[PDB]
């Protein structure tokens, strides 16, 4: 697995349906519209086309 | 069995002593938040300041104390220097009777990950009632009403740029909220992030002779002691560290004291200003104009625009 953050449209994005492409959800920002989210490596790409996803950013750590 | 107190010389160099009789940071709409390590929430020195103590490690939103600790000792020596109570032990903060939310979203090393410091900023806006703008009137940081804190202080840096990060940070700049952070330790020509946002303020480090740390990277915004800091360290008790992550709570004390005094004057804070202000109407105008202008004249790549001094800040803020 890997933990991306997705930029969203509230309106077309459902994340119950991220289980579709073996993903599930980790926490949905309130202020912003994005959520954290665990998924397969190779499912980025199908996670780039799913409804209502609007940027796959990738998660980076800092010191 | 605790030592007596001393005056660490960056408090001392950032000239906060002399504020304490106007305020030490106590006025109660204000709070500071630190994004870190976590905190040892029973240190004598630190007990009494702690207002709330989250953990966003992992994704997951937790109150609980297990998760909310320092098991890394950085968080408690960054918290240290901006709040150390003035009694009569260990040490002394810059702002020492300010409310501090611990916000752990640095693990046990001292690493973190961008989704949980992110998550971290939403909960210092937050605030522990889990409401940004409660009665719904636009104001955050400084309304009575609301929990959010005035202050965001971060003592991390990362190489990569995001929109979600960003986007966090554009939303606590438009809470109100002064946004500070290290300019990072590599040496490099420019910040770290988020420091390098325009809604933040990217801090550098100097030592006691006034020079530039070498491992302080430039173009900062302003900077601050951050070379032989001691503060305090788990478990109750005190350390000397260096490091932007050392000077970054030096100017979120400063901050913390401009906004604290302001209000107590005003009932009202000021606004947080731009990385090139330098009016006496903002936050950062002031911090701009009444820093000690080290190296070439006006804003220079190693010092910013200079070392911060909160007894000239606040002085400006109430003139
Ligand atoms: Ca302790
Ligand atoms: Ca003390
Ligand atoms: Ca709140
Ligand atoms: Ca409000
Ligand atoms: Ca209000
Ligand atoms: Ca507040
Ligand atoms: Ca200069
Ligand atoms: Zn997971
Ligand atoms: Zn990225
Ligand atoms: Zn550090």
């Amino acid at each position: 697995t890997i933990r991306v953050i997705v930029s969203v449209d509230k309106a077309k994005f459902n994340p119950h349906e991220v289980l579709g492409i073996g993903g599930h959800i980790v926490y949905q920002f309130k202020l912003i519209p994005a959520v954290v989210v665990d998924v397969p490596a190779n499912a980025v790409g199908k996670l780039k086309k799913m409804p209502g996803v609007e940027k796959v950013e990738f998660d980076h750590q800092a010191v | 069995t605790q030592p007596a107190q001393t005056i660490p010389w960056g408090i001392e160099r950032v000239k906060a002593p002399s504020v304490w009789s106007i305020t030490d940071g106590s006025v109660s709409v204000i709070q500071v938040a630190v994004l870190d390590t976590g905190v040892d929430y029973d240190h004598p020195d630190l007990a009494a300041n702690i207002a709330w103590c989250v953990s966003t490690l992992r994704g997951k939103v937790s109150t609980k104390l297990r998760d909310c600790a320092d098991q890394n000792g950085h968080g408690t020596h960054v918290i240290g220097t901006i709040a150390a109570l003035n009694n009569d032990i260990g040490v002394v903060g810059v702002a020492p009777g300010v409310q501090i939310y611990s916000v752990r979203v640095l693990d046990a090393r001292g690493s973190g990950s961008y989704s949980d410091i992110a998550i971290g900023i939403e909960q210092a806006i937050l605030g522990p009632d889990g409401v940004a703008d409660k009665d719904g009137d636009g104001i955050i940081a400084g309304d009575p009403d609301d929990d959010a804190a005035e202050v965001i202080s971060m003592s991390l840096g990362g190489p990569a740029d995001d929109s979600y990060l960003y986007d966090m940070i554009i939303q606590a700049y438009n809470a109100g909220i002064v946004i500070v952070a290290a300019s990072g330790n590599e040496g490099a020509p420019s910040p770290s992030y988020p420091a390098a946002y325009p809604e933040v303020i990217a801090v550098g480090a100097i030592d006691s002779n006034d020079n530039i740390a070498s491992f302080s990277n430039r173009q900062p915004e302003v900077s601050a002691p951050g070379v032989d800091i001691l503060s305090t360290y788990p478990d109750d008790s005190y350390e000397t560290l260096m490091g932007t992550a050392m000077a970054t709570p030096h100017v979120s004390g400063v901050v913390a004291l401009i906004q604290a005094a302001y209000y107590q004057k005003y009932g009202k804070i000021l606004p947080v200003g731009t990385f090139d202000d330098i009016s006496k109407n903002t936050v950062r105008g002031i911090l701009h104009i009444t820093a000690d202008d080290l190296g070439p004249t006006g804003w220079d790549a190693d010092y910013g625009y200079g070392v911060v001094r909160a007894a000239l800040a606040v002085q400006a803020a109430l003139g």
